């Protein structure tokens, strides 16, 4: 089985400059003039798309930023200029023998300005409540970059264990990203405290922003 | 053209699962490519539907069986003995002849092996407050995945749905979100659909301020 090996497993490139992907195969990929490497990429909840075939081809539909080298053993992809959209998976993929193999993927970030998050907190629903849990959403919204710490605050003492947070893909027009952290609790742990907040740190803001309410109010 | 795959699975420990996929006048193959969450991509094999040759990855030689039926341009894998690394989304890829590259895929397949039963959300709304966010909690439903649109797909700027999360129960929950003009809050209704194709439950949840 020839094996397939990408390098870098992930890279942060700025927006307008250029992303470099390798494939090294353990074998030649090449066969009669023609070399048998191909590159794909894969946005988050789709199937993935072929860019480059052969090598060097670039497939219709695919902007002329993406193009492809190499041959035997040693292959690149090239991004250039690297657009917001180009956030991404990239694979290579060889079918110049059975089995076809791929590359363990290159994730690509995009990079942009620092864009501090704007947070909410959402208390539980009284429908909810009734059915004997709590569940307190904090939510920051289109920051940049993905690096962002939450902290729950119930009357002013840290929660730890019983929190989940949730972060969305890089955003394919704007590149920040977006982020839950849901605190559960059971209805009666719930009504043994008054004030229920979440306290965002993030490059972007000065200092840590709080948001917060009073159980009942 | 298009490829369509048929709908997510949920099997149990040891049994098998049958996905399909149709192609909707030439020679071609149809390639099946298993992809683990956030994992890479492992190609299964592939078969003719003209001959029903086959050729099969040896790491899958007992674990998939490929068929074709050409009189509807429909191909089929049997996934048997199946366990938790078999959970997974499963493509299909048609490759042309003359071709040394897939030119179009399905949609995917998600399999999820576990003896856990099928249970149907709860939503509940997550209710605002010049910008206002609101959502609707999508609680304790399996397996995944779960669809969320918000005024029947007329409203998709601005919204977030989050990736499932497991939580302690067992029980997959995520919530939506979507931020709104706050001055539209008194007079614009905003109504999450959630639909959990699995239990075969369709659910719309108003998110309004709260009384």
């Amino acid at each position: 089985d020839i094996v397939l090996t990408q390098s870098p497993a992930s890279l942060a490139v700025s927006l307008g400059q250029r992303a470099t992907i390798s494939c090294k195969a353990s074998q030649s990929v090449d066969y009669d003039g023609d070399t048998y490497m191909n590159w794909y990429h894969q946005k988050p909840g789709q199937p993935p798309k072929l860019l480059i075939y052969a090598a060097s081809n670039l497939d219709s539909g695919i902007p002329a930023r993406f193009s492809g080298s190499g041959s035997g053993t040693d292959f690149t992809l090239n991004i250039h200029p690297v657009e917001e959209e180009d956030a991404a998976t990239y694979y290579c993929q060889q079918t110049n023998e059975d089995p076809w193999t791929f590359g363990g993927g290159t994730k690509l970030e995009i990079k942009r300005t620092v864009a501090a998050p704007s947070v909410f907190i959402f208390p539980p629903s009284d429908e909810q409540l009734k059915s004997g849990t709590a569940s307190v959403v904090c939510l920051l919204n289109n920051f940049y970059p993905r690096e962002a710490k939450v902290q729950w605050k119930v009357d002013n003492a840290l929660q730890s264990g019983n929190s989940q947070e949730s972060v969305t893909e890089q955003d394919s027009k704007d590149s920040t990203y977006s982020l839950s952290s849901t605190l559960t609790l059971s209805k009666a742990d719930y009504e043994k405290h008054k004030v229920y907040a979440c306290e965002v740190t993030h490059q972007g803001l000065s200092s840590p922003v709080t948001k917060s309410f009073n159980r009942g109010e | 053209v298009q490829l369509q795959q048929s709908g997510a699975e949920l099997a149990k420990p040891g049994a098998s699962v049958m996905l399909s996929c149709k192609a909707s006048f030439n020679g071609y193959w149809m390639h099946w490519v298993k992809q683990r969450p956030g994992q890479d991509l492992e190609w299964i094999g592939y078969i003719n539907p003209t001959t029903g040759h086959t050729e099969y990855n040896q790491k899958f030689k007992d674990k998939a069986t490929l068929t074709a039926d050409e009189s509807s341009n429909t191909a089929y894998i049997e996934l048997s003995s199946l366990t938790s690394d078999d959970s997974a989304v499963y493509y299909c890829a048609r490759q042309e002849y003359r071709h040394s590259w897939f030119a179009y895929w399905g949609q995917g397949t998600l399999v999820t092996v576990s003896a856990a039963s099928t249970k149907g959300p709860s939503v509940f709304p997550l209710a605002p407050s010049g910008t206002a966010a609101l959502g609707c909690l999508v609680k304790d439903y399996f397996p995944e995945p779960v669809t969320v649109s918000w005024n029947s797909g007329a409203l998709t700027s601005g919204v977030h749905t989050f990736p499932a999360v497991l939580q302690s129960s067992g029980l997959y929950s995520l919530s939506s979100v979507v931020t709104v003009p706050s001055s539209s809050l008194g007079t614009q209704t905003y109504i999450c659909n959630v639909n959990h194709k699995p239990s075969n439950t369709k659910v719309d949840k108003k998110a309004e301020p709260k009384s």
